[PDB]
């Protein structure tokens, strides 16, 4: 066919201001093909890591149920979202199931979120870990003992969040990293989405 | 800017037992900036507890601690021979870079 | 690495300007922001003043706003670092350092003893 439908994951990978990572943007793309080969053909994106399927044959199959995931976090920590993996943002912010079928796309915003910059929030203390895919927002002074204190912050009682100090003048490691995690299902329903076709 | 207070001047503390040393600001720094050095009498200072939690190379797995929030805490297992140095307490958030008090640990026979 | 050595220092004037060379190589210089950190006998620690590697960036505290400079160069990997019409107060010793670069801080320098005289 002459004209193919279209999607703008273009406003989803350039956008002005971006979630905190607990409180991490879900979007749903359904009805639409978008080509894949221009992400990973630019330069812009540093990180382009996933193993479920190759970049080359990303447009050749098609999908359905695609499931963007959008945050910014500290670079040193990248690696953390991977497919099985532990850490503060890996237990208690975000969780990533080993049986995963998608990919991952990072690139740096230094200019874009330097100052300095202080609005910058994350979960640091909760029970346990979280389920896939499992959104943790709360607010709750977190006891370091039995003694119950509420209302107020005190001995041995903890704030469950804490802010980043994203200076425009910091090192490799320091410099907050925008993160876009895509997530889908193999055609489980009728076709949705499916790669652009030749002509 | 935020100061960085250590509570105890210096520890004149005998050989064997176990106790522990506090970092305190006037606000919540975060939770992993902070790290503590080493400064050796005349000699450059080195870094141990970093991330407020992990510990750099050369570490026996002897020095440890926790904490958060306005106040930390670094705690030992059983003081030795080697103990006998100077530590330093830091801050990396705000746009100014301080360094804590500083603690004139002590053995005492 | 060969750990950063520092350019000579030595006795002044109270009205002079001495400069103060962390050249050094071992790593790259074009990704790793510097520090200047003093010491002064027996009294605590104090961040002098750092640099940015990334597009050499200039910032440093308040404790002195105009009297502090510093001048990166990647060519010949070299740091200046200078004060004007330097005190008798001022009397440390130095260190350049790595702040703000990989998570891994490391890499005291050796330190160089940088005095003020009257006599």
């Amino acid at each position: 066919p002459n004209i193919t439908n279209l999607c703008p994951f273009g406003e989803v990978f350039n956008a002005t201001r971006f979630a905190s990572v607990y409180a991490w943007n879900r979007k749903r793309i359904s009805n639409c093909v978008a080509d894949y080969s221009v992400l990973y053909n630019s330069a812009s994106f540093s990180t382009f890591k996933c193993y479920g399927v190759s970049p080359t044959k990303l447009n050749d199959l098609c999908f359905t149920n695609v499931y963007a995931d959008s945050f910014v976090i500290r670079g040193d920590e990248v690696r953390q979202i991977a497919p099985g993996q532990t850490g503060k943002i890996a237990d208690y912010n975000y969780k990533l199931p080993d049986d995963f079928t998608g990919c991952v796309i990072a690139w740096n915003s230094n200019n874009l979120d330097s100052k300095g910059n202080y609005n910058y929030l994350y979960r640091l203390f909760r029970k346990s870990n979280l389920k896939p895919f499992e959104r943790d927002i709360s607010t709750e002074i977190y006891q370091a003992g039995s003694t119950p204190c509420n209302g107020v912050e005190g001995f041995n009682c903890y704030f469950p969040l804490q802010s980043y100090g994203f200076q425009p003048t910091n090192g490799v490691g320091y410099q907050p990293y925008r993160v876009v995690v895509l997530s889908f299902e193999l055609l489980h329903a009728p076709a949705t989405v499916c790669g652009p076709k030749k002509s | 800017q935020i100061v960085l207070t250590q509570s105890p001047a210096i520890m004149s503390v005998s050989l064997g037992e176990r106790v522990t040393m506090t970092c305190t600001a006037s606000s919540s720094v975060s939770s992993s900036y902070l790290h503590w050095y080493q400064q050796k009498p005349g000699s450059s200072p080195k870094l141990w507890i970093y991330s407020t939690s992990n510990l750099a190379s050369g570490v026996p797995a002897r020095f440890s601690g926790s904490g958060s929030g306005t106040s930390y805490s670094l705690t030992i297992s059983s003081m030795e021979a080697e103990d006998a140095a100077t530590y330093y307490c830091h801050q990396y958030h705000r746009s100014p870079y301080t360094f804590g008090g500083g603690t004139k640990l002590e053995i005492k026979r | 690495e060969v750990q950063l050595e520092e350019s000579g220092g030595g006795l002044v004037k109270p009205g002079g300007s001495l400069k103060l060379s962390c050249a050094a190589s071992g790593f790259t210089f074009s990704s790793y922001t510097m520090s200047w950190v003093r010491q002064s006998p027996e009294k605590r620690l104090e961040w002098v003043a750092e640099i940015s590697s990334g597009g050499t960036y200039t910032n440093y505290p308040d404790t002195a706003t105009g009297r502090f400079t510093i001048s990166r160069d990647n060519a010949k990997n070299t740091l200046y670092l200078e004060m004007s019409s330097l005190r008798s107060e001022d009397t440390a010793m130095y260190y350049c350092a790595n702040f703000g670069n990989y998570e891994e801080i490391a890499y005291w320098g050796q330190g160089t003893l940088v005095t003020v005289s009257a006599a």
